[PDB]
RNA sequence: AUGGCACCACAAGACGUGGAGCGUGCGGUUUAAUUUGACUCAACACGGGGAACUUUACCAGAUCCGGACAGGGUGAGGAUUGACAGAUGGAGUGUUCUUUCUCGAUCCCCUGAAUGGUGGUGCAUGGCCGCUUUUGGUCGGUGGAGUGAUUUGUUUGGUUG
RNA sequence: AUUUUGGGCAACAGCAGGUCUGUGAUGCUCCUCAAUGUUCUGGGCGACACGCGCACUACAAUGUCAGUGAGAACAAGAGUCCGAGCGGCACUUCACAAUGUCGCUCCCGCUUGAUCAAAAGAGCGGGGAAACCACGGAAUCACGUAGACCCACUUGGGACCGAGUAUUGCAAUUAUUGGUCGCGCAACGAGGAAUGUCUCGUAGGCGCAGCUCAUCAAACUGUGCCGAUUACGUCCCUGCC
C-alpha cells in the first residue's frame, strides 16, 4: 500500500502511564492493517531542583533536591492514515503527551 | 542583578527560586514538587 | 505553546493551581481533590468533595460559579471545560476533607483535643488505618504549645510512608495567634489496585 | 477608591460579569510588550477594575475567591438585585443562576 | 571511541578475548577454545570485570566525594 | 500633603457662549473663542488662546492663530 | 567501673590550610545608607545575599494613594482630571504658579473609619526549617512488681553492626 | 559477596535554636499620605588601621614557553499574549506627522555555513522547537612526541596598570564583562604556634556540565578525565551508646 510512516511518539511524566497508552492504541490500531516496526524509546530527560531549605538565620544552611524524569517512547508504523484516524478516536489521559506525525 | 524577577507566586526578588520559568518562593517550591512531579534524587 | 519539558510542567502546575484554588473554595464542601482529564474539546474536571451534592446543586451551586470562573481565568473561550462531581464515598477517608472539617471544628470553637480525638475515631471508623493530628500553635495569654493526636499506626519509616499517609495543614487565627491543625490520615493498605504488597508483606499461601 | 474614571467601567464589569454570572482573572498590571491588553477577562483595565471592584466587594454583595493571585468573582444574591437595578432590566437577573447546561 | 583511555584498553582486550572465543566456538572446538581462554584468563587484565566507576556522584553540601568544606571549628 | 491641583477659576458660569436674537437666522454658533479640531474632546472645546497658540488643555493640541 | 562503638575518634598515614596573594563572607572600621538575622560544633559563599537602580529593608529629595465604608457637610450657577507656553520643578509631573483653555464629579472637605506598609517583635505564634543526632531507639497494653515515684517487660549469657 | 552499591526514607521526646528575609500562616504591637505607603529619582549596603572565616591562586621543572596529541562525559536551548522589528492594510495627510488595524517575522531564545579584518569584532544565507536528528559523527582536562630555558626569579609570578577596540545595561559613573598590546620582577621560593578535612577506578588532582545570569562566580549542583599509602586495627586520644 501507500504506507505512512506514522510516528507516534509518546513522552510522559512517568514511564508508567504511557506504556499503557502506547500499547493499547497500537493493539487497537493494529488489528490489522496498522503495521508497526517496534517501539523505540528516545533518552529519558531529567529535571533537577536543589533548594536552599531552612531560614536558618542560624542553624545549618543545608540544601534539598527534587527530580522529574520524563520518559520518551516512539513507535513507527507504516500504516493507513484513515485507519490511523479511525483508531485515533481515543480521549487519553494526561501525563502522557502523545504526538502523532506522518513523515517517511 | 536583583530587581526584575518579581516572583509570580510572590512579587518577590528575594526568597524566589529562579529556576525554569517558575517564580515561586523557596518555600513555595518546597510545597509544590508533588503536583509537578519532582521527587528526591539526592 | 510550551516545549516538551514545559508542557509537562504546565500540566503539573495546572494540577497544583487548581488543587489549591479548590481547597480554598471548597472549604465548606470538604474538598478532597480533583481529577483532570484533558479531553478532546473539553477539559474535564471530576470533583472529589465529600459534599458533592452540595457542590453540584442547582441555580448557582458551585460548579456554575466555577465553570465561569475557571474559563475566564484560564483564558478560555467558554465551555471547553466540564466539571463532573465525584461522589468520594465514605467521606472520613481524607486528610484534606478531615482537615477541612477539623478546621471547621476549630472554627466551630470545639474543644480541640476532644474534637480531634472524636474525629479521629470517626476517621478510623470511616476506615482510616491511622490518623495523626497535631495541634501546634499557642496557649497562655499568648505562649506557644503543641500536642499530638494519633490513632491507628502511622508509617514513620520508608517509601510506604509516602504511599500510605495523606496530610493536610491548616492555620486558625483564634483569640490571636496561629494554630496549626496538621493532619495525617493513613488509609488501610487494602489499596488494591493501589498496591498492597508493602515492604514487609511476606504472607504464606 | 477615588477615580475620575467610573460608570462606564462600572457598567462594563457589572454587565459582563452578570451575563456570564462570573468573571475570573489573573491579578495583573499589564506587561508582555503590552498595549491592547487592558487586563484579561475584560477589555477594560486592571487599575480601574481592581479599584472599582474593591468598592463592590467591600460592602458585601460579590464574592472574590482566592488562590495564587487570582480572583474568582462570583456575583451574590444581593448583587443580582442591585446590579439588575443598576443594569436596568427585569427582576430575575441571570448571573450565576442560569444552570440549564450548568452555567 | 573512549577515555577511559586505558579503560578503553582494558575494554579492547576484553572484547578481543570475547572475539577469540566466539569465533572459536564456531571455528574451532573446545580444547583450543578452552586453552586460549585459559591462557588468557591466566594473565587477564579484566576480561569480565568493571572498574566500576571513573568519577563519582558528588556529595552536595560539601560539593565533593568523601571529604568536606572545612570545619572552621571556632 | 496639603494641595488642590492648579486650575483656572470657574466660578460664575460658562461665559464662552454668546448667542443672541440677531444671531438667530444669521449665526448658530456664537462663543467666546476659537475652536478645536483634532481633540478627542472634539468640537466643543474652544482652545486656550495663549501666545498666538491655541492649546488644548486636555487633548494637547498645538494650534496657532 | 564494664562492654562497645565512630576518619568533626583515633590509628597508617594521606592532602591541604594556616604564612602569601587575590575573592567573597565575616568581624571591625564610616555614613545620610550602610535593612538586618544568625556567632561552639549547629553564625562566619548562610540568609536561595552572584546587591549598579531595582533589588532593599536604610538616607536624601520628590510626587503619587492603591485614604476600603460610613456619617455629615461642601461640590457641578462647578469640585475636578488635564494643560500649553513659560514661572517653579531631579524631572515638557501643572508639583506649584502666572496666564488661560481644556476637562468634568468619578469631587473635596472634614468628622468617623480605613488601609498599602520590606512598619516591630520568631520568647506572642503556626508553618517551615536547623539542632538534638545520627545517635538505635519508643511505646503502650494487659499481665507482673513496688506504698509511691517507679518498675518490669525491654535483660544476665550468647549472637548481631 | 558486605545490612553487596550510593542514596532516599525513616522512632520518640527534645531544643522561647533559627524561622518578621518567602509566605496571599499569622498575635499583640506600629505608620497610612504634609506615612517609613507607593512610585520616582538618587544613593547605599561594595566605603580600608585592622581581627578573622572560608575559598581560590602563586611561589614553579615535578615547571614555565612553542608547538604537536584521531581523548566525550554529564547535561543545556525556539513562552504567551491583535501599533516590538518587519510588512501589508486602514484612515488621517498639499507634504510630514498621526492614529488605528491587520498580518508577518512575534517585543523572533540556542544557533550553523563563512567573508572582510592584528585582533577581539563586524555578517548574506542557512539550520536546530529538549533536538540522541542544526549548535553533537565534532570537540571533553591534566596525555603522549618534536622544539626555547645549559635552573638562575629564569622573569617563577602576576597581583599592578596604561593608553587602545568590542560587547551588557535605561544607567556602570562604588571600573557590568570581554578585548588588545605593552606591561610588571608587588606579595608570593610552598607558610609559624597552631591547624582542616580524609581509608576505593577511589584520596586526589584534574578538568567540564548545570543555574544565579541584562551583564557577571573562585559559590551553588552535578559531569567527566586521570588516578593511589596503610588503616583495616585499635580503643588509646578524642567523642557517642
Amino acid at each position: 500500500q501507500e504506507t505512512q510512516r506514522v510516528l507516534v511518539k509518546m513522552t510522559s511524566r512517568n514511564a508508567k502511564a504511557v506504556e499503557n497508552v502506547m500499547t493499547e492504541l497500537l493493539l487497537h490500531a493494529r488489528n490489522e492493517k496498522v503495521v508497526l516496526r517496534g517501539p523505540v524509546r528516545l533518552p529519558t530527560r531529567t529535571l533537577k531542583v536543589t533548594t536552599r531549605k531552612t531560614p536558618c538565620g542560624n542553624g545549618t544552611n543545608t540544601w534539598d533536591t527534587y527530580e522529574l524524569k520524563i520518559y520518551k517512547r516512539l513507535v513507527e508504523l507504516r500504516a493507513p492514515t484513515e485507519l490511523v484516524k479511525k483508531i485515533t478516536s481515543f480521549p487519553i489521559d494526561a501525563g502522557v503527551d502523545v504526538a502523532i506525525t506522518i513523515p517517511h | 542583578g536583583k530587581g526584575s524577577r518579581h516572583c509570580v507566586i510572590c512579587s518577590n526578588q528575594k526568597a524566589v527560586i529562579r529556576k525554569y520559568e517558575l517564580n515561586v518562593c523557596r518555600q513555595c517550591f518546597r510545597e509544590n514538587a508533588a503536583n509537578i512531579g519532582f521527587s528526591k534524587l539526592r | 505553546p510550551l516545549s516538551k519539558k514545559r508542557m509537562m510542567v504546565r500540566d503539573g502546575v495546572f494540577y497544583a493551581e487548581l488543587f489549591e484554588f479548590l481547597k480554598r473554595e471548597l472549604a465548606d464542601d470538604g474538598f478532597a481533590g480533583v481529577e483532570h482529564r484533558v479531553t478532546p474539546t473539553r477539559t474535564e474536571i471530576v470533583i472529589r468533595s465529600t459534599k458533592t451534592r452540595e457542590v453540584l446543586g442547582e441555580k448557582g451551586r458551585r460548579i456554575r460559579e466555577l465553570t465561569a470562573c475557571l474559563q475566564q481565568r484560564f483564558n478560555y473561550k467558554e465551555g471547553k471545560l466540564q466539571l463532573f462531581a465525584e461522589r468520594v464515598e465514605v467521606r472520613g477517608l481524607s486528610a484534606m476533607a478531615q482537615a477541612e472539617s477539623l478546621r471547621f471544628k476549630l472554627l466551630s470553637n470545639l474543644q480541640v483535643r476532644r474534637a480531634a480525638m472524636g474525629i479521629i475515631r470517626y476517621v478510623m471508623e470511616s476506615g482510616a488505618k491511622g490518623c495523626e493530628v497535631t495541634i501546634g500553635g499557642k496557649i497562655k495569654g499568648q505562649r506557644a504549645k503543641s500536642m499530638t493526636f494519633r490513632d491507628g499506626y502511622m508509617i514513620k519509616s520508608g517509601t510506604a510512608h509516602k504511599h500510605f499517609v495523606d496530610t493536610a495543614t491548616r492555620h486558625c487565627h483564634l483569640r490571636a495567634g496561629t494554630i496549626g491543625v496538621n493532619v495525617k490520615i493513613m488509609r488501610p493498605q487494602s489499596m488494591i489496585e493501589e498496591d498492597e504488597v508493602l515492604p514487609d508483606v511476606i504472607t504464606v499461601i | 477608591m477615588t477615580t475620575y474614571v467610573p460608570k462606564s467601567s462600572r457598567d462594563d464589569v457589572y454587565r459582563f460579569f452578570f451575563t456570564e454570572g462570573v468573571v475570573s482573572c489573573k491579578k495583573d498590571p499589564l506587561g508582555t510588550w503590552k498595549g491592547t491588553l487592558g487586563g484579561k477577562t475584560f477589555k477594560l483595565p486592571t487599575l480601574q477594575v481592581m479599584q472599582l471592584m474593591r468598592s463592590l466587594k467591600s460592602r458585601g454583595l460579590i464574592k472574590e475567591q482566592f488562590a495564587w493571585r487570582h480572583f474568582y468573582w462570583t456575583l451574590n444574591d444581593e448583587g443580582i438585585n442591585y446590579m439588575r437595578k443598576y443594569l436596568y432590566l427585569g427582576a430575575d437577573a441571570v448571573p450565576n443562576t442560569h444552570k440549564v447546561d450548568h452555567k | 571511541r573512549g577515555s577511559g583511555q586505558v579503560a578503553q584498553a582494558y575494554a579492547v582486550r576484553q572484547a578481543i578475548a570475547k572475539g577469540i572465543i566466539a569465533y572459536y566456538q564456531k571455528y574451532h572446538n573446545e580444547i583450543e577454545k578452552a586453552a586460549l581462554k585459559d591462557k588468557y584468563l591466566e594473565y587477564d587484565k579484566f576480561l569480565l570485570i568493571a572498574d566500576p566507576r571513573r568519577c563519582e556522584p558528588k556529595k552536595w553540601g560539601r560539593h565533593s566525594a568523601r571529604t568536606r568544606f572545612t570545619k572552621s571549628y571556632r | 500633603k496639603p494641595i488642590h491641583r492648579h486650575k483656572l477659576e470657574k466660578m460664575r458660569a460658562l461665559k464662552y457662549f454668546k448667542v443672541t436674537e440677531n444671531d438667530d437666522g444669521s449665526f448658530k454658533v456664537e462663543r467666546t473663542r476659537d475652536e478645536c479640531p483634532n481633540p478627542n474632546c472634539g468640537a466643543g472645546v474652544f482652545m486656550a488662546q495663549h501666545k498666538g497658540r491655541k492649546y488644548c488643555g486636555k487633548c494637547h493640541l498645538t494650534y496657532t492663530m
